[PDB]
C-alpha cells in the first residue's frame, strides 16, 4: 500500500525558509556561508555534518533552520 | 535520531546555498 516520501524540502517549507529574515542575520556570517557552500560539494554529506555538530556557531544556524521547516 | 533529521537539515542546506541567502549582488 501508500508508504512516505518526507525525505524532501516542500513549497511550503521553502516558502518559510525564504521569507523568514531572522534566519538571514545567521546566514549572514560569513563562517556560516563558507560552511554552507563547502557542504554541497563534498561527496560525503553526513561526514561532513558529523563536523558541524560540534561547532557553536554552525549548531544555531542549523537550530533556527530545523526550527523553521518544523513549524510549517 | 540523527539520520532522520539530516535528511531534513541537508535538504534546506542544498536550498539556501542554491538561492544565495547571503549574497545580495
Amino acid at each position: 500500500g501508500p508508504h512516505m516520501d518526507y525525505d524532501m524540502l516542500t513549497e511550503e517549507q521553502k516558502k518559510k525558509l525564504k521569507e523568514d529574515h531572522t534566519l538571514k542575520i545567521l546566514l549572514k556570517n560569513n563562517y556560516v556561508r563558507e560552511v554552507f557552500k563547502q557542504f554541497t560539494l563534498s561527496n560525503d554529506k553526513i561526514g561532513y555534518l558529523s563536523h558541524y555538530i560540534n561547532d557553536p556557531t554552525i549548531v544555531q544556524v542549523i537550530d533556527h533552520i530545523m526550527k523553521t521547516i518544523d513549524d510549517t | 535520531d540523527i539520520y532522520t533529521y539530516e535528511k531534513k537539515l541537508i535538504k534546506s542546506i542544498e536550498y539556501i546555498t542554491k538561492n544565495k541567502f547571503f549574497d545580495d549582488s
